[PDB]
RNA sequence: GUGCUGAAAGCAUAUAGGCACGAAAUUUACCUUAAGAUAUUUCUUAAAUAUACGUAAGAAAAUAUUACGUUAAUAGGCUUAGUUUGUAAGGAACUAAGUACUAAUUUUAUAAAAAACUGAAUGAUUAAUAUAUCUUACA
RNA sequence: UCUAUCUUCUAGAGGGAAUUAGAAUAUAAUAAGGAUUAACCUUUGUACGAAAGGAACAUGGGGUACUAUUGUUAU
RNA sequence: CAGGCUAAUUUGCGCAAGAGUGUACAAAAUGAGUGCGCGGUUUGGCACCUCGAUGUCGGCUUGACUAAUCCUCAUGGAUG
């Protein structure tokens, strides 16, 4: 508009609904739980301490559950005896007994095969070459998608996302 | 909007959530409604490419001089037929002529790998009715194709005129020769009115401009002579463009199909004259996937060197 | 069944490798002619122009012209007493 | 609107394009070579190839046909019917060469060309393709296919032939000629 | 945004270039119908080169790719700021 | 002309595609080495070898 | 404009409701330009491809468009056959076909930077970890 | 009297942004325009009419080529 | 002069009513003097406005649009 204050009138909003039932007499305490994201300083009642003397009801009670996304489910099959042939085979043949074909052999996850044996260096700086070759085969513009991938990871682990 | 009544983003693709199975009007626009309101118009049968080559006269027996003009069939094959569940229509495609493979692209040289045709000069595609009008690929059309007495439609691209003016272009008559006019004979004269007509030059005015070189149709043409050694068929009238020029050739629109005996012998010839036309594509294929995979691992030069 | 085909091959003028190379198709050299069609229809609206079929994917003549008009000439002067009237002689 | 241009007509009156083709012609004779424009070297060509057709004919009518199109027949008729007809006895056509060349005005720079008699004294295509020759031989370097393509070409209908095109390069590293010549070689390392 | 591949880094470049406009070569007199003259200015002109080394593209395109590393990468859900301040909460 | 044509609207008549092309259809010579334009005999051999046909023969 | 059935309104009514006939106008059809989804068991890892140059043209103010470049009939020449002129001589702007005679012709010319996000389906390869301590092993 | 600066217009181009890495070839929905006249014979001279007069409807009039159709002679 | 306002007038029209004509019978056709209107073509009024004009217009070139229709297409009425 013309004026700064003529701009002001056309941009307005109202405020919440809750905010317009003034009290005619005296003053109300009001519950108005607002429609936004909750800040990880309200803490939940279960992480508040026995000794903590501020767990109250709900302020709703001062006045099925969703779906499933991940429920992952912990299994041991491996006993020690077999760890010790994991070992063996990992460093007999490491091209023909990947993590891969020892996971499917013993029921188990392809990271487990990895924490209780590792491949010989040869065979580990092979397996970076690869995915370095396979990093120059990429252009300007999916070398540079590639990277956002991975900063994008990194900053939300440090809460920039 | 941008091209008639629709405001529909050109990104969007919602034409398989509108269906008529659901209960849904069938809709009076799209290539459904687009086929149904021509069946009648579509030739039954698929068109030949042709090579005008100059005009004579058909002289007949007891004195019959016609006006005729000679176009050549050189090496039309069946190149690709084009159905309505691939591509929305039916049509085949027709290949002409020869080129050379170096002149021919990689893009193309690996699309008449997988067929087992030769490239070809001219590509063109001719619309069929229905399922029934899609030939084999590789088949070889002659001029038997058609027989005399036949109307068919000739398409082809005109003679170019270049930059031509008002008279020539649009027929416009011109001006006074000596009776007082003034550096203005074959001008175009007003442009318009004046402030009252919007004081500017109304879309589709007539002006000087380029001429020529545009596709031009000419129908209901009887083939008055067929001659397989020649590889010509003589049509009567004339036929747009210069010789040596490819025109396109197919049934009349506006006149009935030939007679259903026509259309199943010239279809029963295609199975005597090549036996095998199947046999020798599904071989084509075959050979295309170990060519394009040896292409994609790089060891195409040992295929070469083979024998 | 597969039919007779060359190589056609792309090279770099940089490196004088192999880019790609494809299988170029060639029609048949010694051209096969194949026996009388026994397609006979009887219709009296038309005739099926099979009368002599040439060998197959060749080219046909390049000027047909005037071969069609001593096609003509000797059907409308099967003697040749008329093309002879006005020769030059 | 009308009809395409059968020929170049140069921007010159229809006798004024004649005698220019005349002209032409008779200093290609005389000199054996000239250096004019492309189009107009073009355009000649087509009557200097058809004037010794002419002298490749025995009748009296070529005889009188050649004298209709040189400027001074009594000086260069016999030329025409002697040198230059036993030159060309063995040739079926081609007795010209148009080689482009740059600007002969620089003012201009309307692009020139070279308009020759094939198998000549002033052959430009013998002489480029005997330099090529010396070269090759004083860097003992190897002659590339358009190189041997040329030297045949340039020794095939003249007379002597071989003979003569072997003692032009012994006459070009006698003179040293090849004297600064950039090696094939390193042709990949140049840049200015 | 042409790619270049620099083997010798002192190679000379045409970095800058500009032309400017010097004295007047001349005057002509141009002679039009109904005696009327008219003076045409002969222009003499310059130009400039500013000749660098390779070694200036080599660090402007480092700088270049600098800033484009230091842009960070691009997120779904931006934070945009909402630039309207009033004195109440409207949710 | 109306009105005089802005700094914008004249600089788009001379420079949006009239910009000099680069001539790229160079090749060296077989006899000397210099550059020269393709298709073409070069300058300094045939001046040279045109003289070298005047003075001997 | 002309009807069928048929009530509101026991009748009547081509009025509501249910069907229909009906014009050089409209729409489609027909033709052209534009549009550029899509198609190909199509091509490309620094190219595919396009451009430049050269011979051209079914193209033509520039530009653009469509071919060709030696493994080649693109243009010119030559040759034969036509056509034309004319004495069945001698020529020839021209057309067709043939013919590599001339020119497409100088030693890695130029442009082209080239695979996003989320979900789903489905493979390959790999530490894809953390905490305590300062020594540990060897000679 | 006027060598067209701007908008509009008729043509043809340079660059471009495309579901998006870029191309070769053939291309649809759809869009914008073009084409657009009239007459004559042919009713069982019929319906109608005392007579004189005299319609509507419909088919055909593309072929000294094919084909269709109508005749003509030969079998 | 053109544009602008007006519509007296018009060689621009419509509707309502119906004296009358139609051998008969208002409305097949016809329609006195009138009333209610639309419209911006002719002759005018005004004067917001200086500009291509006093026959304000003719011919040529090239249009675009309107429909109150001369031709072509469909059709109701017509003791007449
Ligand atoms: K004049
Ligand atoms: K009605
Ligand atoms: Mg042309
Ligand atoms: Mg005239
Ligand atoms: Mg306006
Ligand atoms: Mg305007
Ligand atoms: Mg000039
Ligand atoms: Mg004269
Ligand atoms: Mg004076
Ligand atoms: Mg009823
Ligand atoms: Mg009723
Ligand atoms: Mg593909
Ligand atoms: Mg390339
Ligand atoms: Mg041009
Ligand atoms: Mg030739
Ligand atoms: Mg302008
Ligand atoms: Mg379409
Ligand atoms: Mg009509
Ligand atoms: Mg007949
Ligand atoms: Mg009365
Ligand atoms: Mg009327
Ligand atoms: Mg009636
Ligand atoms: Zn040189």
């Amino acid at each position: 508009q013309s004026t700064a204050n003529r701009t002001k009138r056309m941009l307005n909003i109202p405020p919440h609904e809750s905010f317009l039932n003034v009290p005619v007499e005296g003053d109300r305490i009001i519950f108005n739980p607002p429609s936004s994201e909750a800040s990880v300083y309200h803490t939940p009642f279960k992480f508040l301490p026995r000794s903590d003397p501020r767990r109250r009801a709900n302020i709703y009670k001062l006045f099925d559950l969703p779906p499933v996304l991940y429920n992952p489910t912990k299994s041991y099959n491996v006993t020690p005896e077999q760890v010790e042939e994991i070992r063996e085979l990992r460093a007999k043949d490491p091209k023909k007994y990947s993590v891969t074909y020892l996971s499917n052999k013993y029921n188990c996850t392809k990271v487990f095969i990895m924490m209780c044996t590792q491949a010989p260096r040869e065979h580990q700086e092979q397996h970076k070459l690869a995915r370095a070759r396979t990093a120059e085969n990429w252009g300007p513009r999916r070398a540079a998608a590639k990277l956002d991938a991975r900063r994008r990871k990194e900053m939300l682990h440090r809460g920039e996302i | 909007v941008k091209y008639g009544w629709s405001t529909l983003p050109k990104r969007s693709r919602p034409t398989r959530f509108n269906q008529v199975t659901q209960g849904l009007p069938a809709p009076t626009s799209g290539p459904a409604a687009a086929l149904k309101r021509r069946e009648k118009t579509t030739p039954l049968r698929t068109g030949v490419l042709a090579v005008k080559k100059g005009m004579t006269v058909f002289m007949g027996r007891t004195g019959a001089r016609i006006p005729c003009t000679v176009l050549q069939l050189d090496r039309v094959q069946v190149v690709a037929n084009k159905t309505r569940a691939k591509n929305g229509y039916w049509a085949v495609q027709v290949g002409l002529g020869e080129r050379r493979a170096e002149n021919v692209g990689a893009p193309q040289l690996g699309y008449y790998e997988a067929k087992g045709i030769p490239p070809k000069q001219t590509l063109a595609e001719f619309k069929v009715r229905n399922q029934d009008g899609l030939l084999p690929v590789g088949v070889q059309l002659f001029p038997d194709w058609f027989h005399v007495g036949q109307v068919v439609d000739v398409r082809g691209i005109t003679r170019g005129m270049g930059f031509a003016g008002g008279m020539k272009r649009h027929g416009f008559a011109g001006q006074e020769a000596s009776h007082g006019n003034s550096l203005n004979h074959r001008t175009i004269g007003s442009v318009g009115g004046s402030q009252g007509s919007g004081s500017r030059v109304l879309p589709g005015k007539k002006m000087p401009g380029r001429m020529g070189a545009q596709q031009h149709t000419v129908q209901n043409l009887p083939i008055l002579m067929v001659d397989n050694e020649l590889g010509i068929v003589v049509v009567k009238g004339a036929v747009a463009g210069h010789k040596g020029a490819v025109v396109k050739v197919q049934d009349a629109v506006k006149k009935a199909p030939p007679p259903e005996e026509f259309v199943e012998a010239t279809k029963q010839l295609l199975n005597e004259r090549f036996p095998d036309a199947e046999e020798k594509l599904q071989a084509a294929r075959k050979l295309h996937l170990e060519l394009k995979e040896a292409r994609r691992q790089g060891l195409i030069d040992s295929l070469i060197k083979n024998g | 069944a597969l039919p007779d085909h060359n190589f056609f091959r792309i090279a770099d003028k940089h490196t004088k490798k192999t880019r790609t190379a494809f299988a170029v198709f060639t029609p048949p050299k010694s051209p096969t002619t194949l026996p009388p069609s026994s397609v006979v229809t009887k219709s009296k609206a038309f005739k099926i122009a099979n009368s002599k079929l040439p060998p197959l994917m060749t080219k046909p003549p390049s000027d047909p012209m005037p071969l069609l008009t001593q096609q003509q000439i000797a059907r409308m002067d099967p003697t040749g007493a008329r093309t002879a009237l006005f020769s030059k002689a | 609107a009308g009809a395409h241009v059968k020929y170049r007509h140069l921007s010159r009156s229809s006798a004024h394009r004649q005698a220019l083709l005349r002209n032409l012609v008779t200093s290609l004779i005389k000199n054996e070579t000239i250096h004019t424009t492309y189009p107009k070297a073009k355009e000649a060509q087509r009557l200097a190839e058809k004037l010794i057709t002419l002298s490749k004919r025995d009748t009296e009518t070529a005889r009188r046909s050649a004298q209709g199109i040189l400027y001074t027949p009594d000086q260069l008729l016999p030329k025409l019917f002697g040198e230059i007809r036993e030159r060309y006895a063995n040739r079926p056509g081609g007795y010209t060469r148009v080689l482009r060349t740059e600007p002969k005005d620089q003012y201009s720079q309307a692009p020139s060309a070279i308009l020759e008699l094939v198998d000549g004294p002033k052959d430009m295509r013998f002489a480029m393709t005997a330099a090529t020759v010396a070269r090759d031989r004083e860097q003992k370097t190897e002659s590339t296919d358009l190189t041997k393509k040329n030297m045949d070409k340039v020794t095939r209908f003249r007379k002597d032939g071989m003979r003569a095109f072997e003692d032009m390069v012994a006459s070009l590293r006698d003179m040293k000629f090849t004297a600064g010549a950039i090696n094939p070689k390193e042709w990949k390392k140049l840049d200015r | 945004g042409k790619h270049l591949e620099i083997r010798d880094p002192t190679r000379i470049y045409v970095a800058e270039t500009f032309v400017n406009k010097g004295f007047t070569r001349g005057v002509e007199l141009d002679y039009r119908a109904r005696g009327r003259v008219f003076k045409m200015n002969k222009p003499t002109t310059t130009m400039t080169v500013v000749l660098k080394e390779e070694k200036t593209r080599i660090r402007e395109h480092q700088e270049r790719v600098a800033k484009k590393l230091r842009q960070g990468p691009w997120v779904h859900l931006p934070d945009r700021p909402v630039t309207s301040q009033r004195q109440f909460y409207s949710w | 002309p109306k009105k005089k044509t802005s700094h914008m609207k004249k600089r788009h008549r001379q420079m949006a595609g009239k910009a000099l092309k680069d001539v790229t259809h160079l090749n060296r010579c077989p006899a000397c080495g210099n550059l020269k334009r393709m298709h073409h005999l070069c300058s300094t051999c045939l001046g040279k070898l045109k003289g070298f046909m005047d003075r001997n023969g």
